[PDB]
């Protein structure tokens, strides 16, 4: 099947079974996943929470969100949002499309969310999060944050990135969405590029003049969308 | 991506679908489910996501059926009053009221 | 060897080639569809090496 | 293609189809690059 | 409408004298406008007429 | 068109065979099917298809 | 060196409500790094 063994986007594959080939007859389909090369999950997610550590977390659950992983999908990460009575930052992951719940493994990021922080605030519950073909990005009440990397595993543990959003308070990230573009990069050609946007609402405030930025692939410097009544930019 | 499938979700539970690039669309059901998301697998399958409950549908089919999760296919009629009119062999009018 | 099968208008049945002696004589089929009949149903080709 | 450059998508839409059938729209995608087994090899004819 | 004359070309399809001292070498013509170092950035075909 | 603000002088088509199709009056009978009536309408073409 | 001082609630973007500045006033950095005492002046 594949002869390369390294970490990089590769597609699922689809299998077809059959009583013959030429004179097909009795068609059953399927899928077939590869685990040596897929980028997301050679790393460790965080704190594994066990049975009935969940089960107490459900009357506090306000919404759900989901990744897709572009190039394929069935290995998505399901995050919760909710009140902000709980603390904690809980995202559990598939291998499987969400065929049973006894294989939903449940992490807590808590701790790596709270390192590069400096103080504990209040409590935070993931806002939204998306999964590019190569990064993480995870959009929390206290910020932004974008993984390192996922083709370069050195310690089993994701190191977040917070990014920076001068004049930014808790009560700006709970109004906030991020839009990013589901294309498969497979073979990756050099054309090939990648974007993520942000976009906040916003009074247009001394310290930060735009309600709406974008990044390109190492998700690092976010620049405006707009540069130089007015309106509000919905969607860049 | 396979299937070309499209669903949206809208308050008061309603779900409406289409495909991409079509022109019209249809509403699959309703669900009044408090919180939940709707899921799309690589093979097309549509799976309904909750706290303790993941669900695929009550038939399945060999492929990636769309409407699983919902009961009965629904009645998209409103109530009023159809007063028909032939106008060939082949072709019917008919007026609401 | 070749065989000509036209099925029923909505019916979809499946054809199956089947050898008395396998351990002494091995085949591969294929069918596939060329032309269609006047009243809309199409005749398949199926050849048997 | 057209001349010496990216990337396209090809959509074939049944626009008069319902929609319940299982295939409907088709995306073939056309790229302006090269295969991966694209290569050219050299035999030495001596084996 | 100057295809009239009496006689015989060796080919049929009049656009034959036309394209023929010229024919020998399309590939240049095409290189050229590839890599858009020729003339307005024009390519005019050689079978499209 | 003497239509006020369309007074104008046009050309337009006129569908000999869409006239002849939507020419109703036809013989018709009240043919039984499903335990119920309907309405079908006799077949004049000699022919199904050419 | 010059120190600009505030007022704040130690919000979640700044932690800090003191800094201070060499002579190219450009780099404008903490004077204070890791119930916390403001300070009034450094
Ligand atoms: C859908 O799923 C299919 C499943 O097959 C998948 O196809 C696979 O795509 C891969 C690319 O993503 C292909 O990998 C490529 O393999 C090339 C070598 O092919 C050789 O073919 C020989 C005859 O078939 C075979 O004997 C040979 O055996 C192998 O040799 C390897 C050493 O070359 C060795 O490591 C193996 O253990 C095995 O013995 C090969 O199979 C490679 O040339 C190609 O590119 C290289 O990648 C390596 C690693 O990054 C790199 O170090 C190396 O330099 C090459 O990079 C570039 O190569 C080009 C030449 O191609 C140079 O010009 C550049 O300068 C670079 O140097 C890659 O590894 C894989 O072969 C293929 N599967 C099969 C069965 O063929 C599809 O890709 C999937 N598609 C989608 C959309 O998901
Ligand atoms: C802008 O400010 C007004 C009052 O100052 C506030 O009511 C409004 O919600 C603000 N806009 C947004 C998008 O929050
Ligand atoms: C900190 O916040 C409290 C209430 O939110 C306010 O009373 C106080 O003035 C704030 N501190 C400063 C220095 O403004």
């Amino acid at each position: 099947i594949t002869v390369n063994t390294d970490i990089a986007a590769v597609e699922q594959w689809m299998i077809k079974i059959t009583m013959h080939e030429g004179l097909n007859i009795y068609d059953t389909e399927g899928t077939l996943l590869d685990l040596v090369r897929e980028p997301i999950l050679q790393w460790n997610l965080g704190r594994v929470l066990t049975e009935m550590e969940v089960r107490d977390l459900y009357p506090e659950v306000n919404d759900i969100k989901v990744t897709k992983s572009p190039c394929a999908n069935d290995v998505a990460l399901i995050g919760f949002m909710m009140k902000p009575s709980s603390n904690g930052v809980f995202i559990g992951k598939t291998i499987s499309g969400f065929w049973t719940y006894k294989e939903c493994i449940w992490h807590d990021l808590t701790e790596i969310i709270y390192a590069e922080l400096k103080d504990e605030h209040q409590g935070l519950t993931v806002i939204d999060l998306v999964l590019t073909n190569h990064f993480l990005v995870i959009l929390t009440s206290l910020g932004l944050y974008v993984s390192s990397d996922l083709r370069y595993p050195t310690t089993s543990q994701i190191k977040l990135s917070r990014a920076e959003f001068c004049g930014f308070e808790r009560v700006d990230y709970i109004r906030g969405n991020l839009w990013y573009n589901e294309k498969c990069f497979a073979n990756r050609e050099s054309f090939e590029v990648d974007y993520v946007t942000i976009t906040f609402n916003r009074n247009r405030t001394l310290s930060e003049s735009s309600s709406c930025f974008f990044s390109k692939e190492p998700f690092l410097h976010w620049l405006p969308c707009v540069f130089s009544s007015i309106p509000r930019v919905i969607t860049f | 991506f396979y299937t070309s499938d499209i669903v949206f979700i809208v308050e008061d539970g309603r779900i409406l679908t289409t495909k991409a690039g079509l022109t019209t669309y249809s509403e699959l059901g309703i669900l009044k489910d408090a919180i939940f998301t709707l899921y799309y697998d690589q093979l097309g399958y549509i799976h309904k996501l909750t706290p303790e409950n993941f669900d695929a549908g009550s038939k399945l089919l060999g492929h990636g059926n769309s409407g699983s999760i919902f009961g009965k296919r629904p009645d998209l009629g409103f109530e009023a009053i159809l007063v028909p009119q032939y106008i060939s062999t082949n072709e019917m009018y008919f007026f609401a009221h | 060897l070749s065989a000509l099968m036209i099925p029923r208008k909505g019916e979809n049945p499946t054809p199956l080639v089947m050898v008395s002696n396998p351990h002494a004589l091995g085949f591969k089929a294929n069918l596939n569809e060329f032309g269609n009949t006047f009243d809309g149903n199409s005749k398949y080709k199926l050849d048997i090496e | 293609g057209r001349f010496f450059q990216g990337s396209t998508s090809i959509a074939l839409v049944l626009w008069e189809g319902s929609s319940k059938c299982y295939a409907i729209t088709l995306l073939p995608t056309i790229k302006s690059s090269c295969s991966y087994l694209r290569t050219m090899h050299h035999t030495p004819g001596r084996h | 409408s100057k295809y009239d004359k009496p006689y015989a070309d060796p080919v049929h399809d009049p656009t034959w004298r036309w394209w023929q001292h010229k024919t020998k070498d399309k590939d240049y013509f095409f290189y050229l406008f590839s890599n858009r170092l020729a003339a307005e950035g024009i390519y005019i075909n050689m079978n499209a007429y | 068109l003497f239509d006020v603000g369309k007074e104008r002088l046009v050309k337009r088509l006129l569908p000999v065979g869409t006239l002849m199709e939507y020419n109703l009056p036809k013989p018709f009978t009240v043919v039984n099917q499903g335990n119920y009536q309907a309405i079908s309408f006799t077949h004049t073409c000699p022919f199904k298809e050419i």
